[PDB]
């Protein structure tokens, strides 16, 4: 069902997903669809001022790897943007 | 504590030039 984030999904605009989107186009820059792995990671955060291994990126992945896939589609991702925002820990 | 702001970082022209 997943409907406490629908709502959420529903609530950004077009102008947060738009700054949104654009981070899409980093994390799967390289993918065949858009899906993300502890490769891409890496990528991304190097130029959002992170550098991290692949050790603890697959930490990120996992999260989002509900169904084991291995990366990170474009549905989970958005999703585990709203987990912590709208409920960090 | 995603600040996103990082992101657009990544997202600021990706070499378009
Ligand atoms: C909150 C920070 C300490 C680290 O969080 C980054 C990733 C989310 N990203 C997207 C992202 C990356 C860089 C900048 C902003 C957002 C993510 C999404 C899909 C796959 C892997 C990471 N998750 C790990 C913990 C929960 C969120
Ligand atoms: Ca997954």
């Amino acid at each position: 069902m997943d409907d406490i984030y629908k709502a959420a999904v529903e609530q950004l605009t077009e102008e947060q997903k738009n700054e949104f989107k654009a981070a899409f186009d980093i994390f799967v820059l390289g993918a065949e669809d858009g899906c993300i792995s502890t490769k891409e990671l890496g990528k991304v955060m190097r130029m959002l001022g992170q550098n991290p291994t692949p050790e603890e990126l697959q930490e990120m992945i996992d999260e989002v790897d509900e169904d084991g896939s291995g990366t990170v589609d474009f549905d989970e991702f958005l999703v585990m943007m709203v987990r912590c925002m709208k409920d960090d820990s | 504590r995603i600040s996103a702001d990082a992101m657009m970082q990544a997202l600021l022209g990706a070499r378009a030039k």
